[PDB]
């Protein structure tokens, strides 16, 4: 099954500045073959793409994670995004993706374009966080995609750095629209507006501008100063001094000192436990953290401004900002290194309870519980075979090899 | 800034151009234009980096699976060719031709074929036939503007059940042709359809003069492939043997690495070659841009002088190299007579064209990677020797 | 004069010993004794010569069929081993093992054999089996004084119709055995009688401690043969890849040169390797003599300490190397326990013996080519780790 | 046939000084396997060996030239020296050498040692100028020789530099006796005696000693000053100044200025023409130079002190000292470059007249006269076949290439 949190446009822009400077740049995105948005994490480019997408309906969205680095799952999710963009129009390729009766991604995409050519309206497909893909087969197939896509389609790729998509080819023929790191940074006026809409005390515009440059207009930096001033930790300029020119390592200990220590310990445990989950909803929260007012807890966290974001307006699924998420994971692997395997097991069984065996497998192999995978297998052999999760099967057991021998005796 | 308008002696340094008459000539008192290095001193950044690695003093075993080497390679590709690479696929080799030969030994048997575009670089024939693999050539055709591979004949060749590898030189040598995006698209599709793996020799990637940028093999690359290069020709440091490449289908990368370290014991790199490549790629861009300007000025000076001395040549500077592949066929002159006149009446050594085989009849190959002082003498000698035998 | 009683950092220079835990250990905070280079800085004469070749600036193509390179090689042989050579038979190669592998590919087919003396150097197995040639080993036997090849078993092996090459390491590695004149006589006669060509790897020729000196392969050489060596181990410059050799039966020398230049494109040498070898061979004798004294003092210190800590070892310093091949079998200790104790309780990495296969069980290989400051810590660690597991 | 000049000990005893120390060093030469005398040319080591050999009768001698670099001729001459040392004792190996019914030099030498073992008296064999040999097969066979020779035999090798004889093996087992460059130089007393016996004006020992050291006691240097003072060119010290520390190149122009220009032009032509001959006697002289009092000319030259030396006491054969000989050759290849081919032809036909086809072939290919070799062949096909000069035949043709092409037609 497909995790809905991966196929929906993020929302919850309760206080987001909107700038034409970038929306105007994106306005002509239909004339090109690819709109490439690249910058370090925390730019707010994804927020801009969600903004730009709030005014269309025929637009698919696809968020990536490391697990996408397997090719069959990648194809399934991509065709799902295509359906959402065309409202179920591409049925044949959809069944081919669900039944895995395709020789290679290129043949699947050739079939998709057969169906794609019939659609006559502008089409858009957004692929978020492409830097997490390291499979060369996927890169190759995506290059084929960009080379053969119908002209009414436009692909939007959000990445940390230049991807291996054959960009120089497009740049030669002027089929490429780029929005680089420099354009994405907040200017002085935008910083003024941002601190206006989010703070209790109003800041003079020049002071906000001084905060704006010494941090290079970096969005998450601004969010950090804002939330710090919300608890009235500092006067703004002092926090900005603490943040000016901060590298990855110093961002970590800053997070440790100012965001983790200024909350109650119960919320600290909640965050550290919930961090290991990719996408979180009420059920997974109440299972892993034990706290029962799960939806209450998540919505109150999101109110507190701790980099939790919805993944649909229904308020069902939630996700951490990858920076803060990875930080919380690395901190939890120490502050609670002892409580990790049982937490992974609880997460795995709760995932299986909701019908998602793949995330269950991931969290189980994280826990290192063999007989957990044994039960996952005798509990979903029907769906594992009928939906052909065979490469999942090979990797899982191969990744307890003496226990795995089972796959050795299955090989012959 | 930099100064290229000066002559370095290069006498008594064992260099194959200025210290060895045989077999470039017989008089040993000639102005040499035969060998394809540059008369320039390499960039001061590379020199300072080597100088600083020397003050360390110790030259024990070193490792090429570094983190500064790979970072420098990736930075060079991204900022100079707008191509991104998986830096965990970069492999090392002593020389470009060694890697070519190893891959030929790997991706084909004995008696099978290797497509090349002729007039091809000399060593390609040596590497291909030394392994007892037959060459299957496809001739570029000069016409109105540059050289054009005919995809009909290319596809006819690739369809053969014996052709297994395509040795693509990009930018081509010696014609200097830079392949366009469309050409690369069609070549890659044809190769993939007929089960032919591709080896892209790209050692000239930096010396491009046309308005269209050179395009890397990796962007059009599919399945098993390889992209081999070095900063030797670009920065004039072939005396520091070292080359790198990108091999895909990690099984093939691993087979190559096994052959390089295990079977042939060549895995220990030259620490000074790595130092040179790192310094060059991280700090040698201003030097390289100045040099690019100078080399294009030299090529256009050649073109002016020649096209003004014989209005029926119509020679255009090449798309990308510092080797003028002059076409003298519109003068109806015999090349042996011309070579004798050049050697004796003028004392100027200029590599004849027939050494490239039959496709080279009527051409000469003039090394323009030298100070203009020497180029003036060379082109004056060629003009005089033509007139004196016309 | 010279000073070897000082520690050079060697941190951050990509060196496989001090910068890479894997796979020498896992703790990455160890005192390393695993890799067989020397911790010393090379001779100041080599450094000054390289420094002066750098101020030239140009690094174009160079030639190894020089006249100063060959003169230096001949001078080294004549004044250090009292052997004269026909300097027109000297050939170049990137590395010793590359030349070994090329000659194996030349003087035998696939599936035939290559005699070696075990415990053999590691890379010999790689080079022999990588070409799909079977190894045919002959075990040295340690006894009262050093190691002794048994010519009966050797002759029994050579008589095989498959054995075609004999890969003689002289001085042997890692035992350090220097072959005597009589041994060489008998080996050469046996090889000639049974139609086996000989490849003599002599890269350790300079580090001889015994009172009887090292005798090159050429004096006993006949028919087709080869003597390969380098100044890398002697002067600690393996980071400047380059080796030379002497091949006879000029047909074989020519076949090798063709394979080196044509098929594999490795003919362009490293001009700095040649500069280093010339300077070393013409001016590096005082430095080398001082280093010889120091290394023998280190070996005898090891012997004193060990034989005093466990009176039932009776370990004699080797005949010729700076690698102590310590025999710990008279202590009835298990090597895995010892290795765990060395890694964890002591933080000292010492290459175990079983890596040399079955003949290495019960030994350790301790690199003594380091300042005494480090050797004291290493030997104290070994003594402690033995006592703590005895 | 064998040129007698190559198989006889040089016998000149006029102004030669007797050096007793070196003879004492050589006195024990029977206990060793090899006596190796090495120094640059002009040392006088060869003169010492002849002096050491004037007191034995069972001692063979063999002078080398570049033509010896072929192996069959080498074996023939070596066995000839052995016969001279043992008075025809080794008949079987002699016939095997003359009939070339041997597989390889090592088998021939094995047969020789079978015969050699029977002889019970001390034996000596002198091989002069071994540096002219560059054949690796000959080096290999000579190493085998030294390794397997009977203990009553002792080999004496005179060379410019360390030969490839496997010397380190012998040095290890103390079977080697060396007399190096340093020992061979003339000391002060010997220089005093030398200038006494050869000059018309007595030389004070200290001045002779100064002349002795500043030229490093080099013999030929002393001979040069002596002969220069004989014509009273200079006072001795001035000539010594001209000679002190002189290298090869300056030796040449010194020879040009002081020895060539201080003789009459007729003798100059005589020298320059006769230089191209390896070994000269009366017949070859009167043929090449045209001067008929040939023996008169040679003996008067030898009186004048121009580095002409006999090769037997009978005064039949003569030879130039290799230094002066090569100088005269290089000078004649200019002063008479036009008259070279006819001179080579005259020499060749005169050699054939005396019964020596090999030197005739050498001088003919020097001349470049094809039909000369044609006539040499139809004139001595009987001896070329009956004495099997077949490798001579193969080499000669490549150097009449169309005739060699006919030989290639013969090849089949
Ligand atoms: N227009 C905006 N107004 C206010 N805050 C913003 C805006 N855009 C981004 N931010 C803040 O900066 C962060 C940007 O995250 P973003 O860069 O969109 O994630 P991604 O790594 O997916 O690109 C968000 O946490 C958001 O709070
Ligand atoms: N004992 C001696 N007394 C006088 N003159 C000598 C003596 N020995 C050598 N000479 C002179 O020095 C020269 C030595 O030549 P020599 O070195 O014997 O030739 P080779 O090159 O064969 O060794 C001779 O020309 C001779 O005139
Ligand atoms: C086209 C081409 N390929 C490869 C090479 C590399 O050859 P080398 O190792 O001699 O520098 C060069 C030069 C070249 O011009
Ligand atoms: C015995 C032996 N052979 C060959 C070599 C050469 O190996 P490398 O090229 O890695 O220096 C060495 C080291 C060695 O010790």
């Amino acid at each position: 099954m497909l995790i809905p949190s991966k196929l929906s446009r993020p929302v919850r822009l309760d206080h987001t500045v909107v700038r034409e400077r970038l929306l105007a740049k994106l306005s002509g995105a239909n004339n090109f073959r690819l709109a490439l948005i690249t910058s370090p994490a925390g730019y707010g480019k994804t927020t801009l793409i969600s903004q730009w997408a709030a005014g269309k309906n025929d637009i698919g969205w696809y968020s990536l994670d490391e697990g996408d680095n397997q090719q069959e799952r990648f194809a399934s999710y991509l065709i799902a995004a295509v359906q959402q963009a065309t409202n179920g129009h591409c049925a044949i390729c959809e069944t081919m993706a669900q039944k895995r009766q395709y020789a290679s991604l290129t043949s699947l995409f050739a079939q998709l374009f057969i169906e794609l050519a019939e659609w006559h309206s502008p089409l858009y497909l957004v692929i978020d966080d492409y830097h997490l893909i390291t499979n060369p087969v996927i890169h190759e197939s995506m290059r084929f995609f960009i080379r053969h896509q119908p002209e009414n389609l436009t692909l939007v790729v959000l990445s940390r750095n230049l991807p291996q998509l054959g960009i120089a080819n497009l740049r030669v023929r002027d089929q490429l629209l780029e929005i680089g790191s420099q354009q994405l940074a907040f200017t002085h006026q935008e910083a003024n507006e941002f601190f206006d809409c989010r703070l209790s005390s109003p800041i003079e515009a020049a002071e906000s501008s001084r905060i704006c440059d010494d941090v290079s207009g970096w969005a998450t930096a601004l969010q950090l100063i804002a939330l710090s001033a919300r608890q009235n930790t500092h006067s703004a300029h002092k926090s900005a001094r603490r943040l000016a020119g901060i590298n990855a390592s110093h961002l970590s200990d800053y997070l440790v000192d100012e965001v983790l220590d200024n909350v109650d310990l119960a919320t600290r445990h909640f965050l550290l436990k919930s961090a290991i989950l990719r996408s979180m909803n009420d059920a997974l929260i109440t299972r892993v953290t034990g706290e029962e007012n799960g939806q209450m807890r998540l919505e109150e966290i999101e109110r507190q401004g701790l980099f939790l974001q919805r993944m649909d307006d229904t308020g069902e699924w939630f996700c951490y900002h990858p920076l803060f998420g990875n930080f919380l994971r690395q901190r939890c692997q120490w502050e609670l290194a002892a409580e990790l395997p049982e937490i992974h097991r609880a997460a795995a069984e709760s995932w299986m309870a909701q019908g998602f065996p793949s995330e269950a497998i991931h969290h189980a192999l994280a826990a290192g519980d063999a007989l957990m995978l044994r039960d996952i297998l005798l509990n979903h052999a029907w769906s594992l075979f009928n939906h052909s999760e065979l490469s999942l099967l090979e990797e899982s057991l191969k990744a307890n090899p003496a226990a795995a021998i089972a796959i050795a005796i299955i090989e012959v | 800034m930099f100064d290229f308008s000066k002559v370095v002696d290069r006498h008594g340094t064992w260099c194959t151009q200025w210290d060895y008459v045989a077999d470039r000539f017989g008089t040993a008192d000639l102005l040499p234009f035969t060998i394809s290095d540059m008369d320039f001193a390499t960039a001061p950044c590379i020199i300072e980096a080597l100088n600083q690695r020397l003050m360390h003093g110790v030259f024990g075993y070193s490792r090429w699976k570094n983190d500064e080497f790979l970072a420098a390679i990736a930075h060079w590709f991204s900022t100079q060719h707008y191509t991104a690479i998986d830096s965990q696929t970069v492999v090392y080799g002593p020389s470009v031709i060694y890697m070519v030969s190893e891959l030929i030994r790997q991706w084909s048997e004995t008696g099978e074929g290797v497509v090349i575009h002729t007039p091809a670089y000399d060593a390609f024939y040596k590497a291909i036939e030394g392994n007892q693999r037959t060459v299957m050539p496809v001739a570029l055709e000069k016409q109105a503007d540059g050289w054009f591979c005919d995809m009909g004949k290319l596809e006819a060749v690739l369809a053969k059940p014996e052709c297994k590898i395509m040795l693509l030189c990009s930018p081509q040598n010696p014609t200097g042709k830079v392949w366009t995006c469309d050409e690369l698209e069609i070549m890659a599709d044809l190769c993939e359809r007929h089960g032919v793996r591709v080896i892209s020799d790209e050692i000239h990637m930096d010396m491009v003069w046309g308005e269209q940028p050179h395009i890397p093999w990796s962007n059009v690359a599919r399945g098993d492939w390889a992209l081999l290069t070095s900063g030797s020709k670009s920065f004039n440091i072939p005396a520091l043997t070292g080359a790198y490449g990108i091999i895909e289908n990690s099984s093939s990368r691993d087979a190559y690495l096994s052959a390089l370290k295990g079977r042939d014991g060549l895995s220990s790199p030259s620490v000074l070659a790595l130092t040179a490549h790192i310094a060059a790629y991280q700090q040698g861009a201003p030097w390289l841009d100045a040099l690019r300007i100078y080399l294009k000025d030299n090529l256009t000076y050649i073109a002016d002088k020649m096209n003004a001395a014989f209005p029926e040549l119509n020679w255009q500077i090449p798309q990308s190299t510092y080797l003028a592949w002059l076409d003298l066929r519109p003068l109806n002159i015999d090349d042996n007579a011309l070579q004798k006149a050049l050697i004796e009446q003028e004392k100027v050594a200029i590599m004849p064209g027939y050494t490239y085989g039959e496709e080279g009849r009527g051409f000469v190959r003039l090394n323009a990677g030298c100070p203009r002082s020497k180029l003036e003498k060379g082109v004056a000698g060629l003009i005089n020797a033509i007139r004196a035998v016309r």
